């Protein structure tokens, strides 16, 4: 017998000790080598509940990857709370390596294998295994990156949708890569390539989905209404430059009700000076390195925030979120848990 | 999608208020006072849990979409207009003012016909009175012709009277004068406690 | 303890815009989200939108779109609301608002347990019109043995107040001067009516005073019965 609890969770990788690239350092020392043979073990006539919001497996991750950020990416001059700190800042291997969380002795890690689960609630397929997938700790806004897929189809996921001040994850079963420039000979400026046909395709079958949720109603998406820029664009790091992408033409309304078939460009720019995501101030930085800045991802996830008010319409309209990076890791912990075995 | 009632309260010290709210979707509800030139207050929130500060004689309760904040043992500082609340939507409020009992008393009713001055204009105001009456609840209802009347009127109703304790409404009826010209019979009709029936005041335009 | 202090009430024109202040202490600024609530007198309470302190997040109600901005000062932990392009409608007392339950990890919006003191805000036409003053008359009839009503209808006037005496304040028994009512063109309206008795009136004059500072009007009406 079991119940649900939290314990200190320990990290697994396969971080090389040869590697000066930043996570595989942090790792080096944070974490264990991984398991070559896993055990997994399927529960049969067994059925538990879970929840994606409120799963504090979470919040060590997030101490984690605020830590891993603390000791890498230190900043040629720190801004906060009205002091100055002037630090070295040379340039970095910067490329997220997949991280396991694991329990320890007493300890296990419940995990739901549902197709369509959505977060909370009851779960029929529930195995019992040591660690979670690797997961790569992505920071970024309005999209994420690089994470897992849903097996089956498009999954939205909210604390509660009724709440217009809950966060909206919308889980894609089909990734859409985008590919992100800085070429070589403004020196700040970049862009993002993502192709329309499968994008917008992808699109269409999420505001489908979110119809299942709605009352069938008119659903339209609209830039985001304010905030700092690393919200109100996709903010993202690449090689270890900070990048801010605008997002307006991915959220097209006219392609998903002819033309827009074709290769989306999204305007970026590699901005140097910068809001901390790990919450204290701004960061001044480098500039970006010489010769061509490449990364390609896979968009998997979407963050969205829904618009209330005291209206009357029957639209809903949604707008690109993100902002709380906990969310981000909410989405690839989002089935398991941890208990204590008795 | 939140519908309070009543509107308004009348309400003796240690009487008790009941307040209701009726929701199109099951949720947390919060409950507010606003006492008279002062901040809303967080009475109740989930439905019954009290906030801190506030005293066990609020309490609400639930009945399938019907939540109820009732206030026992009326004092000074529970008069107000109250709230119920869910996510960003607010209740129309319902207003519990102090009344001051005495024996009920029948409304006197008058009507006026538009005056001639007026009707040079192009509109048209004909106006009800109700005179010092109690308890306060009234209803009014303008009939033209035998027909009902709704949203071409507007009330008014005076604070308790501090000697007689009485309460005294005027309805007016706005119509253009073209429209005035087209009916006959122009009448109000009311109901009160203190009527064994709705007395219908009424006059016939163009006849003195 | 937690306390949010707002910017003091100011008067407006219709057209232009305003913006108002929300200071914040005794907590932890960047957990929790600042709402902005209005109350108007005889209307239900408004959410106008919320705004997360942490990246400046916001979200406006639909119906304010375009008009409303929410912006914060992380240094002075204060929060700030500008609406654009007022009007009569936008005539209200302005909160601040933030939840009960706020940790560094969760929170939950919308049980206000904490308001801002409320900033009165005005919005009116700086013109001004005076009533128009028509008779409420007694009857046709002089009924030797009841009490009789009479009063005059003050119309369409602008702004607030005006105030009515009969006889110039000699006569106050019996006196009724109703609270104005706003009229769907914008304008205000109101009566005062008094009951005499019967007999009287083809004896005692009655007439109302109405006076009206704002547009500078003073206008006696006398009300006596109709003839025919
Ligand atoms: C649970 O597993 C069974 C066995 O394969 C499968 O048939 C069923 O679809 C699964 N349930 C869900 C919700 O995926
Ligand atoms: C998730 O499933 C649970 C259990 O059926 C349900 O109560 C909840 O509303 C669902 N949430 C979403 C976002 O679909
Ligand atoms: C991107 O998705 C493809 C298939 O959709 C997969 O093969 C690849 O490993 C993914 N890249 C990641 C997860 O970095
Ligand atoms: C993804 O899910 C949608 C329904 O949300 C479905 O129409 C589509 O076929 C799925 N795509 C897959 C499983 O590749
Ligand atoms: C990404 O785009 C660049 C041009 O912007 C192109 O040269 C490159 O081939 C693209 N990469 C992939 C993997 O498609
Ligand atoms: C976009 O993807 C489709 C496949 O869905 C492919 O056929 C098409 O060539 C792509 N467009 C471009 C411009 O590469
Ligand atoms: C994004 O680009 C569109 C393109 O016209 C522009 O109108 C909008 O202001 C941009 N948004 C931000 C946040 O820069
Ligand atoms: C959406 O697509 C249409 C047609 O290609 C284009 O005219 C419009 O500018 C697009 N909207 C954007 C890029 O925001
Ligand atoms: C996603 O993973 C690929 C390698 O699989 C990498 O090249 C790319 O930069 C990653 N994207 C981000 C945003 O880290
Ligand atoms: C959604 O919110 C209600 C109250 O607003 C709460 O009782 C319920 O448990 C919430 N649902 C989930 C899945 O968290």
């Amino acid at each position: 017998v079991w119940k649900d609890a939290d314990t200190t969770l320990f990290c697994a990788s396969d971080a090389k000790a040869h590697e000066t690239e930043v996570h595989n350092v942090w790792a080096t020392h944070a974490c264990v080598p991984t398991d070559p043979n896993p055990q997994e073990i399927h529960l049969e006539n067994v059925t538990e509940n879970f929840n994606m919001w409120k799963n504090n497996m979470v919040e060590q991750m997030q101490e984690d990857v605020i830590s891993l950020w603390d000791q890498s990416l230190q900043p040629c001059v720190k801004l906060t709370g009205g002091s100055v700190i002037k630090q070295a800042c040379p340039k970095i291997s910067f490329d997220p390596i997949p991280i396991h969380y694991c329990t320890p002795a007493g300890y296990v890690i419940l995990k739901c294998n549902d197709k369509n689960f959505n977060g909370t609630g009851p779960c029929k397929n529930v195995s019992s295994v040591q660690c979670t997938h690797g997961i790569k700790p992505v920071v970024s806004t309005q999209l994420l990156l690089n994470g897992s897929l849903a097996e089956e189809e498009i999954i939205i996921r909210s604390e509660n949708l009724t709440n217009n001040a809950k966060t909206i994850i919308v889980h894609l079963n089909k990734s859409v890569e985008i590919n992100c420039t800085r070429p070589s000979n403004d020196i700040r400026k970049a862009y993002c390539e993502i192709n329309g046909t499968k994008w917008n395709k992808v699109l269409k079958q999420v505001t489908e989905k979110l119809k299942e949720h709605f009352n069938n109603k008119t659903i339209i998406f609209q830039p985001p209404s304010g905030g700092d820029l690393e919200i109100t664009m996709h903010h993202f790091n690449c090689r270890g430059e900070f990048f801010y992408c605008n997002t307006t033409q991915l959220f097209n309304n006219t392609c998903i009700g002819k033309g827009c078939n074709g290769t989306i460009t999204l305007p970026c720019k590699i901005k140097q000076i910068i809001n901390m995501w790990q919450g204290t101030g701004q960061a001044m930085y480098a500039p970006p390195i010489d010769g061509k800045i490449n990364c390609v991802s896979n968009i998997t996830g979407i963050l969205l925030t829904r618009d209330g008010g005291a209206n009357n319409t029957s639209n809903e309209t949604f707008r690109p979120g993100g902002g709380n990076i906990k969310d981000n890791w909410r989405s690839e912990l989002y089935k398991y848990k941890v208990v204590q075995i008795e | 999608v939140l519908t309070q009632s009543p509107g308004t309260l009348s309400l003796s010290p240690g009487e008790t208020a009941i307040i209701s709210c009726r929701t199109s979707q099951y949720g947390s509800l919060a409950w507010y006072q606003q006492r008279p030139g002062q901040a809303p207050r967080l009475v109740i929130y989930s439905g019954s849990t009290r906030a801190a500060g506030i005293p066990d004689r609020f309490s609400g309760s639930r009945w399938g979409p019907d939540y109820n904040l009732t206030i026992s043992n009326l004092e000074s500082g529970d008069f107000g207009v109250y709230y119920c609340q869910q996510y960003e939507f607010f209740g129309q409020g319902t207003k519990v003012q102090v009344d001051i009992k005495r024996t009920v008393a029948a409304p006197s009713v008058f009507i006026f016909p538009p005056s001639d001055e007026q009707l040079k204009s192009g509109t048209a105001s004909v106006v009800c009175l109700l005179n010092n009456f109690y308890p306060r609840e009234a209803k009014v209802q303008w009939k033209v012709d035998n027909a009902l009347q709704s949203g071409n009127s507007q009330e008014s109703v005076t604070e308790q009277d501090s000697k007689d304790s009485t309460y005294s409404l005027s309805s007016t009826l706005t119509l253009s004068k073209a429209d005035y010209e087209k009916h006959k019979v122009y009448a109000c009709e009311v109901t009160h406690q203190g009527l064994s029936s709705p007395v219908t005041k009424s006059f016939n335009r163009g006849e003195c | 303890q937690v306390r949010l202090s707002q910017s003091g009430g100011q008067m407006k024109k219709p057209g232009d815009s305003m913006r108002i202040s929300c200071r914040a202490s005794g907590y932890e600024f960047i957990n929790c989200p600042i709402n902005w609530i209005r109350l108007a007198p005889g209307k239900r309470p408004e959410w106008m939108g919320w705004m997360k302190p942490r990246w400046g997040a916001v979200s406006y109600a639909r119906q304010l779109q375009g008009r409303v901005t929410m912006t914060r000062d992380m240094y002075s932990e204060t929060a700030f609301l500008e609406l654009r392009s007022l009007t009569s409608d936008d005539t209200a007392v302005y909160f601040c608002t933030r939840g009960k339950y706020c940790t560094a990890r969760d929170y939950y919006n919308w049980d206000f347990e904490h308001w801002g003191q409320g900033t009165p805000v005005t919005v009116s036409s700086a013109s001004t019109k005076g009533p128009s003053v028509f008779p409420l008359a007694p009857s046709s009839k002089s009924t030797s043995g009841g009490t009789a009503a009479l009063g005059c209808l003050v119309k369409d006037y602008f702004p607030e107040p005006v105030t009515v005496s009969w006889n110039s304040g000699a006569l106050t028994s019996g006196v009724h001067t109703f609270p104005a009512v706003l009229q769907s063109s914008g304008l205000y309206s109101l009566s005062s009516v008094v009951t005499v008795p019967s007999s009287s009136l083809g004896t005692q004059t009655y007439i109302c005073n109405v006076n009206h500072k704002p547009s500078n009007t003073k206008v006696d009406k006398k009300v006596e019965p109709k003839s025919c």
